[PDB]
């Protein structure tokens, strides 16, 4: 996950 | 110990060590939403985890138990956050911990859970010693990862690293001049340290960047980082530069230059200049050369810059 | 080309439903895919393909309620799955004692968000427990944690505590003076906003900051024109034809919500070059399987299918609902939050  | 893709690997429901413990299956209801399948061996481990966790078992198996599950998922917070109590709970190695989170970063560089639990690490040992090379490798990797980047930053402040980061700023702008997280650097040791006050520094720095622009007249870091630190202080307050700026213009013009020109003759206008409505066109007409042929992408920006610039001074 | 509504239909369907065990590493945030689908289908208009009725229960299943004795306040908000094991229980019954049970803050905001999505009331939301967990967050500068064990701190996540003080329309779950002077304090000196002080500012973190003060409603109180002027220029350069993160990287679909949102709350977006940033979105379209991916002839995934819509809707794309920039919602459904605000003040 990118953003988390 | 035992790794997950060792031919003699065995379910810890195979395990004797094992054997007092009742795992815990995960449950999702009867319609279950965004439901992962998983392989035997996956809900394997992760059945003696959640078993492990819910009675807050402070065991070495289930320190080993967290090797596994974060091998599986390294994503998993929870996972990472039990480790750290088990870390202290069983006094175990730090030194031995950094040499693991060192290869899994180096795996999956760009995963927030790791990177926290490094730094976790170095405020426990209070030791930066493998830090600053250790993120120079990463950095070599992909230059740019904001992970690495703001690693650096808070080990360089928390222990005032300061010396040798303007140099590495200065090689690493050789090797990409283009990096934008190499110029933002630049200005985090400098504003850190000296500051931009020391009119001698202020100078250096400026002088710098014309360098790099004219080396590479299309880059707008270095345009940001120039505008960067003479915006606060004032662009009109700068004479020279309206003029140095306007002999670059022949052969290394962009339109980073152009909208650097605009943002002088706004200054000036902003500060009851002499010739107020003759900056003013000089201005308009730099606007209207970015929308109509220098940054045409913008077109509809410029235009509305320069009505704005005209309903302000006329 | 053009835009394969229907196939971006069947996409969110999917992610609703099954997914490959190669995809295990999202298990700690499938609320924030459900939400991706969900809001997706939403701004599609088809939230008819799905149970509404079974996703609620599904989601109040993940919300960590107080514990008889309420002595886990500081704790509560939504799990992001249930990896933990604790047995399902949709907001029933109290709360299951359990020594490293907590909510998360992005997994309480698109927690919420998808109740509302999903025409929910929040009558079974413990309201006063979550604003305590998300006090119980915020730290000394201002900024948030995930959980209360500890974790990074950045702009992300003082967006999610903005937007969860929002929906329930109380600001008691924080300081908002120091979540303020950390959104300040985050301005680069190129002007844009980054993920904290002395960072690179990026799209995604300037979003963040402007998108949170909208939301208090405070942007012209923290940002003098100047300053705002100089933050518009920033954005505004991130289009190439379609939109990257940060100066000298390649465009992303993503940013043609993060920067084009943020444009949009600035009112400058209507200034930017719709046909290029249009065309790029399209061009990472999987016509295949659908949704979208950040480069073209790369693999779709449930955030980029959702921010393409998202950026496609900022320009109004035809079949695509008005996106609250600043919510992260349909404007349709930003809209059913204020009735519900007004029902409970009553
Ligand atoms: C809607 C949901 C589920 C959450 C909203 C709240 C959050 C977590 C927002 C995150 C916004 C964001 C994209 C922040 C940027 C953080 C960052 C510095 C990412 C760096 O990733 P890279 O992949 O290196 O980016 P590039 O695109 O610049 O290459
Ligand atoms: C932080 C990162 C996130 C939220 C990415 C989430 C991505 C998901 C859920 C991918 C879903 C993929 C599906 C349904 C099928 C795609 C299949 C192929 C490309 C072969
Ligand atoms: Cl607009
Ligand atoms: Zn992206």
């Amino acid at each position: 996950c990118v953003i988390l | 110990f035992l790794s997950l893709d060792s031919p003699t690997y065995v379910l810890y429901r195979d395990r004797a060590e094992w054997a007092d413990i009742d795992p815990v299956p995960q449950n999702d209801g009867p319609s279950p939403v965004v439901q992962i399948i998983y392989s035997e061996k996956f809900r394997d481990v992760y059945d003696y985890f959640r078993a492990v966790l819910q009675r807050d078992e402070r065991s070495e198996r289930a320190f080993k138990l967290t090797r596994d599950a974060i091998e599986l998922n390294a994503a998993n917070y929870t996972v990472w956050h039990f480790r750290r109590v088990l870390l202290r709970s069983l006094q175990k190695d730090l030194q031995e911990e950094m040499n693991y989170i060192i290869a899994i970063i180096e795996e999956q560089p760009k995963n927030y859970q790791v990177w926290h639990h490094r730094r976790v690490l170095v405020e426990w040992l209070k030791d930066p010693s493998q830090e600053l090379e250790f993120i120079a490798d990463i950095l070599n990797q992909d230059a740019k990862n904001y992970h690495a980047w703001q690693h650096r930053q808070w080990v360089i402040q928390e222990f005032r690293l300061w010396d040798n980061e303007l140099q590495y700023v200065d090689q690493l702008l050789k090797e990409d001049v283009r990096n934008n997280s190499v110029w933002n650097q630049r200005h985090f040791v400098i504003s850190n340290t000296t500051g931009y006050s020391d009119r001698a520094v202020l100078e250096r720095e400026v002088q710098y960047t014309l360098e790099m622009i004219k080396l590479v007249p299309h880059n707008e870091s270095a345009w940001n980082y120039l505008k960067g630190i003479l915006q606060d202080r004032g662009l009109s307050r700068y004479p020279n530069l309206l003029n140095q700026l306007l002999d670059l213009q022949p052969s290394h013009s962009s339109p980073y230059l152009i909208a650097f020109l605009v943002d002088i003759y706004e200054d000036m206008l902003e500060n009851q200049c002499d010739n107020k409505e003759d900056i003013l066109n000089k201005a308009l007409e730099l606007c209207e050369i970015l929308a109509k042929e220098k940054d045409t992408i913008r077109k509809e920006y410029w235009r509305y810059i320069g009505r704005s610039l005209q309903s302000k001074h006329s | 080309l053009d835009f394969l509504r229907d196939r971006h239909v069947r996409f969110f369907q999917r992610c609703l439903q099954v997914l490959p065990e190669r995809y295990s590493s999202l298990e700690t945030s499938r609320l924030t895919i459900a939400f991706f689908a969900l809001s997706g289908l939403d701004m599609l208009d088809s939230l008819d393909v799905v149970n509404k009725d079974d996703i609620i229960e599904w989601i109040y299943s993940l919300q960590v309620l107080p514990t008889e004795d309420r002595s886990n306040l500081d704790r509560c908000g939504f799990r992001g799955s249930s990896y933990l094991g604790i047995p399902f229980n949709p907001s029933k019954n109290p709360g299951t004692a359990h020594p490293y049970d907590s909510g998360h803050i992005a997994m309480t905001y698109t927690g919420l968000s998808c109740l509302i999505i999903l025409g929910d009331d929040l009558s079974r939301v413990d309201k006063e427990a979550c604003l305590a967990g998300l006090r119980a967050l915020q730290l000394e500068d201002g900024s948030f944690c995930a959980v209360p064990e500890g974790s990074e701190n950045d702009m992300r996540f003082v967006y999610c505590a903005s937007c969860i003080c929002y929906m329930l329309n109380n600001w008691s779950g924080m300081d908002m003076k120091k979540a303020i002077s950390y959104i300040r304090r985050s301005m680069s000196y190129d002007n844009g906003l980054a993920q904290g002080a002395g960072l690179e500012s990026h799209g995604g973190s300037t979003f963040c900051g402007i998108a949170s003060l909208c939301l208090m409603g405070k942007l012209e109180e923290v940002f003098s024109e100047k300053e705002l002027n100089r933050i518009k220029r920033w954005c505004i350069m991130r289009q190439q034809n379609g939109y990257h993160g940060r100066p000298n990287k390649p465009v992303d679909t993503c940013y043609s919500f993060w920067v084009g949102a943020t444009l949009k709350l600035l009112k400058i977006f209507q200034y930017t070059n719709f046909e290029k940033n249009r065309n790029y979105i399209l061009s990472t379209q999987d016509r295949l399987v659908g949704g979208f991916a950040k480069w073209p002839d790369s693999h779709p995934d449930a955030l980029h299918a959702y921010f393409g819509i998202c950026g496609l809707s900022l320009m109004e794309e035809s079949g695509i609902c008005k996106v609250h920039p600043a919510l992260n919602v349909s404007t349709r459904t930003s809209e059913r939050l204020r009735d519900l605000h007004q029902s409970w003040k009553t």
